[PDB]
DNA sequence: CAGCGGCTCTAGTCTGTCCAGC
DNA sequence: TTTTTTCAGACTAGAGCCGCTG
RNA sequence: GCUG
């Protein structure tokens, strides 16, 4: 079969070198830096 | 049979378009799809698949027929791309069988798909007045004289009533007075009429010049009362026969009645079933004559001698060497054209056997030298595809250094050399593709 | 080692061969046919252009492409010669 | 016993009478020789230096049925012990020819695109294009 | 044309060579045995 | 002037397992490893020759570079070779998928014998968006059980009956049965023309009945060929993965030389045997020895996918076990587990465990010896700059010290003991890397071999100390279900600040 | 010129968290395309706005923040209908070299269309007489990698007539 | 370990280059324990085709 | 009186059997 | 030409079987 | 083979 798996669970994320979704994973990391959407410019 | 969706690829590719090819293509490749789903799955914008779906079943190469789910489903019949090959060879046998007019009533009935009486008439009486003389114009009636003279022996058969379901939209079909009602052409009598100077030509080539003439009035007064479904012709009497000569013989009708036995008994066997089985044995001889030389034929001769007689008399029944005639076998199995042991009746043994004995199975070797021509037209077209882009710098001057026209003139030594090409192995394949539908049931 | 040399050959050549362009003279007709719908399939109306050029063209400019005797007489005859089936 | 021989120098010698074909004339049935291929065997062909003149019809049929396989006449009435109808008539060619040069070549097969043996680059259609 | 591929003591501590025999094997090829001792008083861990 | 190339990563979304047809081997194989069954090593001083050992397929040793880059065995990935089979062959891996298609398609005509209504049905299941892996694995063998339920067939009306895996690596369909009913003409003819073959073999005679199509690589190879594009979902193949031919075997690729440092035996025998069928067929040999032959190549291909492939003819049974590839990715010390799942691991030690009664439930006290090996990196930030100088100074031989010093600029490594340590302390800046040894407060995990529960690894606060023996709380004991009868047990270093953190707060 | 709408994911190293992002990635992506010609696109130059910044993820390796960032920048591409003003930096005898003001001396013109008194005869003459006006003319980029220029263009000098300069 | 792969075909290239689809272009890198590239590279020999697709982080 | 449906049955066969450490 | 050297185990085909199922 |  043309089997196309994705890479998740343990037993492959560990084979494939790539953080599982399990535990510190289900949660992804954003920086309150200072930014904002800003205003361009006329052209 | 991916070599035969590789030239339904090419075969669309140099006639229409790209993406008339591309949802053309799909289309063999997954057959009974909806509009919607065929949009999504080759990555096409919808507007563009309702084009090419209707320039598809204009030229009759895309059928449309809704079951249980109120949606229909699109199907591409794939043996019929194929016959766009044979277009060239559908004109000529209309110029031999007809007129300059009916030869180009079949050609606009195979360019333009689907066509009325009332438009195909007015165009050919476009084209053939602006090659006449003006001022000497071609009158049209004689086109309308010839239009059915070609449908009194049924080369031109009419659309099946239409579905008109509603997902099916009327307008788009017709490019733009009367409507009248469509036709495409009925290529299935060109393939009755090609098997007829088929086998009118296997007998003159092998028999004698009186033979084949009589086949092919027995054949030509056996045309409407027949069909390709039919296992053999309808069986005439021998006075007829007498009446239905051309007006070049003279022979009397006793002479011609030895010769009628003569031919009704022969190894060849009018037996329709026989005829096509043999043709093909030829052409596959045809082949290990091109490929093998004459000494590796007379063995694959041989095994269409005797089915399962095989090692033990193939050394003898040639004469030639051991060393020399078990290479031509192994390269006959490995080519598989001599198929396979299938004698060999000691339990799971290699080695220990009641002797392998060779022996042709007739279709295998058709299937594969079909699927081998199917091949062949695909590096046919492919280099002819090669070799054209890059010498549009001089075709438009015309329209220049020495090696500039040189090239030119190689090139269309080369094209000329490649159409010409595509053709003469296109004749193999309806002599062999009829004798693969004659040998099918259930089709 | 009596075959570890180098790719067996780089073409291997067949004693005997095709015979010839075989038809010779009569395929002069379909032959010129094969290349004349040829011409005429690719400029017919049953094709497709690549409008996807012109939406990669965001260069459009006026001036280039980019922007911009049957003699007979009436009758009618409708025959059936043909199947009256599906 | 005689392994030591060419039959193939023999084959054109017991084809020879059956090209050149005198009276193609329709006048009659022309119901053809075989007896005679049989009489032309055992007293003297076309010339040829030849070690066993001893003439024995097991020996010198067997030509015969290898030049069918190079198509020549089949046997009519063989199961006379040595003298019945025996029909024989030299097949011509049935067909024409129906190759081109990319049927030759078994290892160019491998290709199916620009590939190490692509033929938009193979050798075998640039020497048929000269 | 001789590459050296010396004999090289590998222990984490020292050793004094206690005996060195040299002799010849069945097939006479000049063995060399060497006989190292370390002594280790008992530490935490035996 | 210069274009914009964009440098950049990505990540695996969808692993999607397929063949290779055999053309598209050769678009991938680099070279014909078609030379010599000898092994390459030229006749004198050893070097590689055009074959298995080409160098155009890598390197196995560091001195000697590949052919296609110049890069060494460090930096080489690999290249691929192909050996192209006289006879083809089928693989052990897919034979039993081959034995199933058989089943499935007419041995005449090619279509799958499933009823046109019976087609529709089946199309559309396998139209319905969600067919997850499970769902494909129970359709075929619904479908393939109205098919070996079908003996005649709605495409050409050809008689197809049992296909059953006689022997090993053998296929053998029915075609012409014999039954009590009356035979049927064709069959018959088949069983009752042969005179000379009964004539010749006494055996035939009362055993002429009994004659089966046998289904071999060959017929096999055009069959598959022929399947219809339609034909090839209901066998349940993605057609963009593979298709039914590339199932039997006409190219093998030989393996990237870094992937093989017997294998590569199995390969010069394999090319010895391709040599020997080839002379064979020019120099005359009979079929039977032909088709042993065929069968010794089929044998040491299998054996070359699956060593043991239990079933081997005893005449050619192998002479000693070799691990082919099957034999490399099983079993625990298999690739999949020993090298994948569990893998052996760089900054750990193991030491015979001590008690120690004054130490914290949270703290293990390290040898000084094992502190000095195992290191820390440590990247030079504006608040440890004083304290790494000081210890850059120390050097490797004190504990307090470091043993190694990575530039900002470059990844190469400095041993602080060669070189220079004063020097080297003042040239520090921001953004360098220094390899501090193990020091007091550092995160380690310790982890005792016979782990059965989650307790078996826990972090320990480490705090050097004099004594050889990793010497923990005896509180903490029963969680390893550890005694100090003699136990030994290993301690892990984290290597970065996100491990540490996990390690320390989990 | 002409604005050309991007999206990249700019990488912010973990030093740089004082400064203010929409700054930070500026500073960044002038670092990632000036002076470099993107195929089928041209010569970027800098950077005109950030018109949409979304989210700075940290992912679980190296602690730094990765913005995708929507933004603007004006590049350089003759659209084919531009009569520009450059300067000769060089004379080959197949055809002259202009060079833009500081801007590319990557412009190649070739010449064969301007007034039947042409010809370079490697001593450097310009041309047989009868700032330097060009017309564009082709877009013809070269995309480098190949194994283990680039923006060249065709420039063209018709029978403008030129009245200040002959 | 970091090996190279393509985007088209989802083989393993090498120095930016894939011998397969001889265009360079589509060739990314990708982090991956190297013991994961010997086993595509041996289910690649063996004809079992590891295919990878891979997509930018975000 | 004949057939194929499921049964039902025996054996057949390949598949495992703790972590690691010296 | 002549021994075995663990102990189950829930899959996969055949061999039938008898009886309704036509 | 023994230690764990
Ligand atoms: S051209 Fe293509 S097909 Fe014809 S022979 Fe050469 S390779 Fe085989
Ligand atoms: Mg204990
Ligand atoms: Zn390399
Ligand atoms: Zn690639």
């Amino acid at each position: 079969f043309g089997q196309k798996d994705s890479v998740c669970g343990v037993s492959e994320c560990i084979i494939m070198g790539i953080p599982m979704n399990i535990g510190t994973g289900l949660f992804k990391l954003l920086h309150k830096a200072d930014r904002d959407p800003n205003p361009p410019k006329r052209p | 049979t991916q070599a035969e969706i590789k030239l339904c690829s090419l075969l669309l590719q140099e006639h229409f378009g790209e993406i008339v090819e591309k949802i053309g293509v799909h289309l063999i490749r997954t057959g009974s799809q909806p509009l919607r789903v065929i949009a999504h799955d080759t990555g096409t914008s919808l507007d563009q698949v309702k084009k090419a779906l209707c320039v598809l079943v204009q030229h009759n190469l895309v059928s449309y027929q809704v079951h249980k789910r109120g949606v229909v489903e699109y199907e591409a019949q794939c043996s019929r791309v194929l016959r766009m090959l044979r277009y060239p060879r559908y004109i000529y046998t209309t110029k031999t069988l007809y007129s300059d007019t009916g030869e180009l009533i079949v050609e606009e009935l195979l360019l333009n798909g689907k066509l009325t009486m009332s438009a195909v008439v007015k165009k050919v009486a476009d084209r053939l007045t602006e090659t006449m003389e003006d001022g000497k114009t071609m009158d049209y009636a004689e086109v309308s004289n010839t239009f059915v003279r070609l449908a009194d022996t049924h080369f031109v058969q009419r659309c099946p009533s239409v579905p008109t379901t509603e997902n099916s939209d009327p307008g788009p079909p017709p490019p733009a007075p009367d409507d009248g009602i469509y036709w495409q052409a009925n290529l299935d009598r060109f393939h009755q009429h090609f098997r007829d100077q088929a086998i009118v030509s296997a007998v003159a080539n092998r028999m004698d010049q009186t033979s084949s003439e009589i086949v092919r009035t027995m054949l030509r007064m056996s045309e409407i009362t027949t069909s390709s479904s039919a296992p053999f012709t309808q069986p005439l009497s021998s006075n007829e026969i007498f009446r239905s000569l051309p007006v070049g013989y003279n022979i009397s009708k006793q002479v011609l009645d030895q010769y009628l036995t003569l031919l009704a008994d022969d190894p060849l066997e009018i037996n329709l079933h026989k005829a096509l089985a043999s043709l093909a044995t030829a052409t596959l001889e045809s082949v290990v004559q091109e490929r093998f030389g004459s000494r590796c034929a007379r063995i694959f001769r041989l095994v269409l001698q005797k089915k399962h007689i095989e090692q033990k008399q193939v050394e003898d029944f040639a004469m030639i060497p051991a060393k020399e005639a078990k290479d031509m076998l192994y390269k006959m199995l490995s080519e598989n054209f001599m198929s396979l042991q299938e004698i060999p009746k000691t339990p799971d043994h290699a080695p220990s056997r009641t002797f392998y004995l060779y022996t042709v199975n007739i279709l295998s070797a058709a299937r594969m030298l079909l699927h081998r021509c199917y091949k062949s037209i695909a590096n046919l077209i492919e280099r002819r595809q090669f070799e054209t882009k890059e010498n549009k710098r001089l075709l438009e001057k015309s329209q220049i250094t020495a090696p500039e026209r040189q090239q030119l003139e190689t090139l269309k030594r080369n094209v000329n050399k490649l159409d010409a090409s595509e053709i003469q192995v296109d004749e193999t394949i309806f002599l062999l593709e009829s004798y693969i539908e004659c040998t099918m049931k259930r089709q | 080692f009596s075959k570890g040399e180098k790719l067996p050959d780089v073409v291997l050549k067949p004693p005997p061969l095709f015979p010839d362009t075989d038809y010779k003279p009569v395929p002069l007709k379909t032959g010129e046919g094969e290349e004349y719908m040829l011409a005429l399939k690719q400029e017919l109306r049953e094709t497709m252009k690549r409008m996807p050029y012109f939406i990669e063209t965001p260069e459009e400019r006026q001036d280039i492409e980019r922007y911009s005797d049957w003699r007979r007489l009436p009758r009618e005859m409708m025959p059936r010669n043909k199947c009256k089936k599906a | 016993k005689f392994l030591q021989s060419k039959a193939e120098t023999a084959r054109e010698s017991k084809q020879n009478p059956m090209i050149q074909r005198n009276s193609s004339f329709a006048s009659s049935h022309e119901v053809w020789k075989y007896i005679c291929e049989l009489g032309i065997s055992k007293v003297e062909l076309s010339m040829e230096d030849i070690e066993t003149i001893l003439n024995t019809l097991i020996y010198d049929g067997k030509v015969e049925m290898t030049i069918i396989a190079a198509k020549e006449g089949t046997v009519g009435s063989v199961d006379g012990h040595m003298k019945l109808y025996r029909a024989v008539n030299p097949i011509i060619p049935p067909t024409g020819l129906v190759r081109a040069p990319c049927g030759l070549c078994p290892v160019f097969d491998d290709c199916h695109e620009g590939g190490e043996i692509s033929p938009s680059n193979c050798i075998y259609m640039t020497e048929w294009l000269e | 044309q001789y590459k050296d591929v010396p004999i090289t003591y590998k222990g984490a501590t020292d050793s004094y060579i206690e005996k060195v025999m040299i002799s010849s094997n069945a097939e006479d090829a000049f063995l060399i045995k060497m006989l190292l001792r370390q002594t280790r008083r008992p530490e935490i861990g035996d | 002037e210069q274009f914009r190339e964009t440098d950049v990563a990505k990540k695996i979304s969808h692993i999607c397992f397929g063949m290779k047809s055999p053309e598209e081997m050769r678009q991938q194989a680099h070279i014909q490893v078609v030379s010599k069954n000898l092994y390459s090593q030229d006749n004198q001083h050893a070097p590689l020759l055009y074959g298995v050992l080409d160098h155009r397929m890598g390197t196995s040793e560091k001195d000697r570079p590949c052919e296609t880059c110049g890069k060494n065995l460090a930096d080489c990935l690999g290249h691929y070779g192909y050996i192209d089979l006289e006879l083809p062959c089928f693989h052990v891996g897919y034979f039993r998928a081959v034995i199933g298609i058989l089943q499935m398609i007419c041995k005449t005509c090619c279509h799958i014998m499933l009823s046109q209504e019976e087609k529709k049905q089946f199309l559309d299941y396998l139209k319905r968006p969600g067919l997850t892996y499970l769902q494909k694995r129970g359709l075929k063998k619904k479908i393939s059980d109205k098919c070996r339920k079908k003996n005649i067939c709605h495409h050409c009306g050809a008689f197809n009956g049992t296909v059953k895996k006689c022997g090993l690596l053998k296929i053998i369909h029915e075609k012409y049965k014999t039954n009590k009913k009356v035979v049927d003409p064709i069959v018959s003819n088949f069983l009752q023309s042969f005179e000379t073959a009964i004539e010749h073999n006494k055996e035939v005679e009362p055993l002429l009945g009994r004659a089966q199509e046998n289904l071999n690589p060959l017929v096999v190879l055009n069959l598959f060929k022929r399947i219809p594009a339609e034909d090839v979902p209901l066998l349940l193949m993605n057609p963009e993965a593979g298709k039914p031919s590339d199932l039997i075997l006409t190219r093998l690729l030989v393996p990237p030389l870094c992937i093989r440092p017997d294998l590569t035996m199995k390969l010069t025998e394999i090319i010895f045997l391709n040599d020997v069928i080839k002379k064979h067929r020019i120099s005359g040999a009979k079929t039977q020895m032909i088709m042993e032959d065929w069968d010794f190549l089929q044998l040491q291909c299998a054996l070359y996918i699956n060593s043991e492939l239990s079933g081997i003819p005893l005449n050619m049974a192998p002479k000693k076990w070799t691990r082919g590839f099957v034999q490399r990715l099983k079993g625990k010390q298999g690739r999949f587990r020993g090298n994948l799942s569990g893998k052996r691991v760089d900054f750990s030690g193991r030491t015979v465990i001590s008690p120690d009664p004054n130490l914290r439930i949270d703290e293990v006290a390290v040898p000084v010896h094992v502190a000095k090996i195992l290191t820390f990196p440590e990247k030079v930030n504006k608040a440890n700059i004083n304290f790494l100088r000081k210890l850059v100074q120390n050097g490797p031989e004190v504990h307090p010290g470091a043993n190694f010093i990575q530039q900002r600029h470059t990844q190469m490594k400095r041993f602080l003991k060669y070189g220079n340590r004063e020097k080297m302390a003042q040239e520090l800046k921001y953004g360098d890397i220094v390899e501090r040894h193990l020091i007091d407060g550092d995160v380690v995990l310790f982890n005792r071999q016979p782990s059965l529960h989650k307790l078996s690894i826990m972090a320990h606060l480490a705090r050097v100390k004099p004594h050889r023996t990793f010497r923990f709380n005896e509180c903490v004991c029963t969680p390893y279900n550890a005694d100090f009868d003699g136990d030994e047990m290993n301690l892990h270093l984290p290597q970065t600040e996100e491990a540490k953190a996990e390690a320390l707060v989990l | 010129f002409v604005l050309v709408e991007m999206v990249d994911t700019v990488r912010i190293p973990p030093w740089q968290f004082e400064r203010k992002l929409n700054d930070s990635i500026a500073e960044e992506l002038n670092k990632k395309l000036a002076n470099k010609v993107v195929y089928n696109v041209g010569l970027c130059i800098c950077l005109f706005d950030i018109t949409k910044l979304e989210d700075a993820y940290v992912f679980p390796g190296d602690g730094a923040s990765h913005t995708k960032v929507h933004f603007r920048c004006v590049v350089f591409h003759p659209f084919l209908d531009e009569i520009l003003i450059g300067k000769i930096k060089g004379c080959s005898p197949e055809g002259v070299h202009v060079s833009l003001g500081f801007f590319d001396d990557i412009l190649i013109p070739p010449e064969s269309l301007q007034q039947p008194a042409k010809f370079d005869e490697a001593e450097q003459v310009w041309v047989w007489e009868y700032g330097e006006e060009i017309r564009f003319r082709v877009v013809d980029e070269s995309f480098v990698d190949t194994s283990p220029y680039t923006l060249v263009g065709s420039i063209s000098e018709p029978g403008l007539g030129l009245l200040s300069w002959w | 370990f970091e090996v190279d792969v393509c985007g088209q075909c989802g083989l393993l290239g090498y120095s930016g280059w894939c011998h397969y689809c001889k265009s360079s272009c589509h060739v990314s890198s990708l982090r991956i324990p190297y013991a994961c590239k010997l086993l595509f590279q041996e289910l690649q020999s063996m004809n079992i085709i590891p295919r990878l697709k891979l997509s930018k982080y975000n």
